[PDB]
RNA sequence: GACGGUAUCUAACCAGAAAGCCACGGCUAACUACGUGCCAGCAGCCGCGGUAAUACGUAGGUGGCAAGCGUUGUCCGGAUUUAUUGGGCGUAAAGCGAGCGCAGGCGGUUUCUUAAGUCUGAUGUGAAAGCCCCCGGCUCAACCGGGGAGGGUCAUUGGAAACU
RNA sequence: CGCGGUGCAUUAGCUAGUUGGUGAGGUAACGGCUCACCAAGGCCACGAUGCAUAGCCGACCUGAGAGGGUGAUCGGCCACAC
């Protein structure tokens, strides 16, 4: 659990849906909001909240994707290793880039990267593009993501003799 | 083809001096048009590239092929940042060599003085404005055209050079001793986005 | 027969020429043995590059230069050791 | 039928990882003798001892978790296989997870891991990746 | 000296005087999907005695064309 | 499927189709046959100028013509722009292109070639509907 | 010396003769007025127009690109939409109604052996031009020239021997 | 001579100098290349035959690549000239 407190973390709202319950009187629409929250340090969170106004429904997703805080393994600019994130239809491939070629990521996936603190890597969304799914999907593989030290602490090896 | 329109709605289309003095966007620092006063809508992540893509390219005033071909040129750069290796190219053209070394006040005069032919590299007339110049080159004013106010205004009025250039006020003849470093040139040019920009 | 002569390049303007032994038949810009030199002229002193044990192995082997490339063989000194090797 | 005992041998230490169990145990060959030999050094698994029988053998594994019982083999994958091998040269040698995975590739120098096989110029059959 | 092709291969047919036809049986890795695909060269072979039986392997060895489809020489019997 | 089966009956996809054929095929008047040739535009004839109705959530008197191509095809096509000059058997431009309101037209009348003239009053856009620059 | 008084150079003179095209409802960078009222028309897709239309036509603005700009046609991409890389088949398209079986595909453990597959070294060859890499030449670039590299399920030959 | 690069079985049969032999003749040359004889074979679901289409390549366009598309100009080979 990634406190909330202590980081100044950015929002991005990704998608804002407009939904409706059917209702004897006609329709009840409301929006729905999916933020991402980050401190583009390494650590990002995503969020979802619902309200008959757009502000409120930001407010309650920000307040949620506080709360659902992950760390990234970061390399550099770059993530430690390539990466299949999978949710539902969401399907996720990203890569480590050289330095400086950017996030070349597409959709919610760049809101993810970009507050999570990665600068450059190469992604491709193969799945399902709703993107409530291909953000989940994108913290799936970013949860994914292994550090060399402690790779090598739970193999009982240096660094070096991992790699 | 060169741009010749009103400079000041160019600075303020992309909310940036692109004279570095900042008097175009004193007044009205909006966009252009009868739209410009008022709110409108958030600009898109693919207008966010645009627009920083169209900073570089209307900062050094190329038209978009040369700028594209550039680009390309840069990424062949094996060592360093995509997008920080541009923007050096960018400065190494000889028409902003000229504004740099402080033979103009402005880069269309720098242009104007390239084009027209009043400068010379390593002591050879080059009136090529996209001329690339090495570090060392020499760049100096005809000899025929040494006297002429507008140059000798700019000798005198620029007050300040880039560390990455020499220059000598008598001869009127500079280079750059090394290439500019990231911090050297405009900060607010986020480079990263161009990269991507032209990634899509 | 077998030729050393010239092939044209460069572009409009601009002649190059690669010094090449090829058959007589085949086209000036078209089929050849093997090049064995470069010839270029619009160098006030015009610039050649000979491989001159290739070139003096085809002339004991009856290959005729064209009379420009028996020209440039002769300043390259070629043609006086191709006199010396019949000797 | 079992066509391809090495990719039982994958799926038991998969399956066994999954429900986190202590030990698990296969038939014997020489090449699981000898995977098992280069996930016992290379650190994903706890330790390997051999059970002389009357039909083949028996190899009995140790799994290894960390502190909280994580996992230290995340998968198992089967590369060559009977429908379809898989062989790479020297310079073709795979790398798994940039370096934090193995490859076990089978060489004409025996069963080694895909740092060795670069190390020493050679290529091989791919038997799997381990990460 | 230069060397002519030599290949393996399997007796197929000596209904024919002076000849036999010859099998060699190689394998090939398919373009696309990488599997290895058996494929059968055959060969005719000019029998001097019409040695080789049906059924036998032997090593025939390229020669200059001896008949319309004749191209090799057979060499041994390895197996009979 | 498994490996041997893609070996056996290896993987097969869809075949395209053009958009507009009837710009896919040429004629030859001596072997009297159709040569497959990609063009840009094709000249024809108007056999039939008139209007027509759209398809349910529109309504208009879309206006056609009824042409018949240089490669003998009979196409249906439509005339865009304001006001036309085209009548039956003249010669007309065609280039590619359907209108959805339209089932059976697939082509649309080039205006500014041939003898179809540049759209009266047009100010915007000329470059489409062929008028000059006033 | 055909080019040809051609490139080029020098001097004088004048900003004077030298810009458009498409787009601006969403996708998609760019918005307001009139005019029209399911008409006239637009449209790549979704869709616009029914008397207060940023979607039709004009104007003013604006955006993109620029001696070009747009339209059409054709090919690759996006398309994992034939998926070897890289998909599937309970209910979305998809398990033959079921068996028996020829060929074919695949196949348990192990000693020795072979070495066809596999891996590897050397040599030969895979023309020149071209992309790419260095290096020079044209005032720059295009372009040109030089030196390389790459490219084969290539052959010959020496090795290795786990795996098939 | 080995190997390699199109579609269709809603194309499976095809072949009779055809397959091989023995001589002869013929060619720069081997050879059914031709002929007279003696056999009867040859090919083919690893796609014969038939049908349709197409000059082939170095290369060119595209693509992250695997691939897909194309075969103008330049060079090589081939083929043809009412
Ligand atoms: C019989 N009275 C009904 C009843 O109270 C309905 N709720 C069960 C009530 O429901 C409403 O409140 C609604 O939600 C919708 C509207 C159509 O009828 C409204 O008025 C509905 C009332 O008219
Ligand atoms: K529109
Ligand atoms: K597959
Ligand atoms: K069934
Ligand atoms: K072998
Ligand atoms: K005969
Ligand atoms: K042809
Ligand atoms: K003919
Ligand atoms: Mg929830
Ligand atoms: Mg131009
Ligand atoms: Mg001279
Ligand atoms: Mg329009
Ligand atoms: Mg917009
Ligand atoms: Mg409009
Ligand atoms: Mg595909
Ligand atoms: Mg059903
Ligand atoms: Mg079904
Ligand atoms: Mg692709």
């Amino acid at each position: 659990y990634i406190d909330p407190k202590h980081l100044e973390l950015e929002d991005r709202v990704v998608a804002i849906n407009r939904v409706t319950k059917v209702v004897k009187g006609g329709r009840r629409l409301r929006f729905a909001a999916l933020v991402v929250v980050g401190d583009k340090n390494g650590h990002v969170g995503f969020g979802t909240g619902k309200a008959q106004e757009v502000p409120e429904a930001i407010r309650k997703a920000i307040e949620d994707a506080k709360k659902n805080l992950v760390e990234v393994p970061m390399v550099g600019s770059t993530i430690p290793h390539e990466v299949i994130g999978v949710f539902g239809g969401g399907r996720i491939l990203m890569k480590p880039a050289v330095e400086g070629s950017g996030v070349a990521a597409g959709g919610p996936v760049r809101a993810v990267l970009e507050l999570a603190g990665v600068a450059d890597i190469t992604s491709k969304s193969l799945g399902s593009n709703t993107p409530i799914n291909v953000v989940r999907a994108t913290v799936e593989g970013l949860k994914q993501l292994k550090r060399a030290e402690e790779v090598a602490a739970l193999r009982g090896k240096s660094v070096e003799e991992i790699i | 083809s060169r741009y010749t329109g009103p400079s000041w709605k160019v600075s303020r289309r992309l909310g940036i001096s692109l004279s570095g003095t900042g008097k175009e966007l004193a007044r009205r620092p909006y966009k252009p048009g009868q739209h410009g006063p008022n709110s409108r809508g958030k600009v898109s992540e693919y207008g966010m590239q645009l627009t920083e893509k169209q900073k570089l390219r209307h900062m050094y005033g190329m038209n978009e092929r040369q700028f594209r071909t550039l680009f390309i040129k840069a990424s062949k750069i094996k060592e360093g940042k995509h997008g920080v290796n541009f923007m050096v190219l960018l400065e190494q053209r000889l028409d902003n060599v000229v504004y740099r070394l402080g033979l103009a006040t402005t880069r269309r005069q720098a242009r104007q003085l390239v084009n027209h032919g009043h400068i010379t590299v390593d002591g050879k007339r080059v009136d090529i404005p996209s001329y690339h110049v090495e570090v060392g080159q020499v760049i100096g004013v005809r000899e025929k055209s040494q006297n002429i106010s507008t140059i000798k205004e700019a000798v005198e009025a620029t007050v300040g050079r880039p560390a990455f250039v020499s220059f000598d006020t008598e001869k009127l003849e500079g280079s750059f001793t090394r290439l500019p470093e990231r911090d050297e040139l405009y900060p607010e040019i986020d480079e990263a986005l161009v990269v991507e920009y032209y990634n899509q | 027969a077998v030729k050393i002569r010239l092939k044209r390049m460069g572009s409009k303007k601009s002649p190059f020429y690669r010094i090449v032994v090829a058959d007589s038949r085949s086209p000036r810009d078209g089929r050849f043995i093997e090049t064995v030199g470069t010839y270029n002229p619009l160098k006030d002193p015009a610039e050649v590059v000979l491989k001159e044990d290739l070139v003096l192995d085809w002339l004991s082997k009856g290959a005729q230069p064209s009379d420009t490339v028996r020209n440039i063989l002769s300043k390259e000194g070629v043609m006086k050791k191709h006199h010396e090797a019949k000797n | 039928v079992m066509t391809d005992p090495i990719a039982d041998f994958l799926t038991r230490i998969r399956n066994a990882n999954m429900v986190k169990h202590e030990t698990l145990e296969v038939p014997a060959s020489k090449i699981k003798r000898d995977i098992a030999e280069i996930l016992k050094r290379e650190g994903f698994i706890r330790d390997v001892e051999y059970i002389e029988d009357d039909k083949q053998g028996v190899i009995r594994v140790f799994l290894k978790y960390g502190k909280n019982e994580e996992r230290v083999i995340t998968n198992l994958k089967r590369i060559s296989k009977p429908g379809l091998r898989a062989y790479v040269k020297a310079d073709e040698v795979p790398k798994v997870l940039n370096g934090l995975g193995i490859a076990i590739i089978s060489t004409s120098e025996g069963v080694i891991t895909d740092k060795e096989a670069r190390a020493k110029n050679i290529g091989g059959e791919v038997i799997a990746y381990v990460w | 000296r230069n060397q002519r092709k030599v290949y393996q291969g399997r007796v197929v047919s000596d209904k024919m005087d002076k000849t036999i036809t010859v099998v060699v049986e190689t394998k090939k890795n398919h373009p696309i999907y990488g599997k290895r695909m058996k494929y059968s060269k055959k060969y005719k072979a000019h029998d001097e005695n019409n040695t080789a039986k049906v059924g036998d392997i032997v090593k025939i060895m390229e020669t200059r064309p001896l008949s319309a489809t004749k191209r090799f020489r057979l060499l041994e019997v390895v197996e009979e | 499927p498994t490996i041997n089966q893609l070996v056996r009956k290896p993987r097969k996809s869809k075949v395209e189709k053009s958009d507009s054929p009837a710009l896919n095929k040429g004629y030859n008047s001596f072997k009297k046959t159709q040569t497959n040739v990609n063009s840009p535009q094709k000249r024809g004839v108007c056999t039939r100028v008139g209007t027509m109705t759209p398809k349910k959530p529109n309504s208009a008197l879309r206006k056609y013509a009824r042409v018949r191509l240089s490669n003998l095809i009979e196409v249906t096509a439509y005339i865009p722009g304001i006001g036309h000059n085209l009548q039956e058997h003249s010669v007309v431009l065609l280039r590619g292109g359907r209108v959805k309101d339209l089932p059976g037209v697939r082509y649309h009348i080039v205006r500014g070639a041939l003898d179809t003239a540049g759209v009266n009053d047009r100010k915007q856009s000329r470059s489409k509907y062929g008028t000059k620059r006033p």
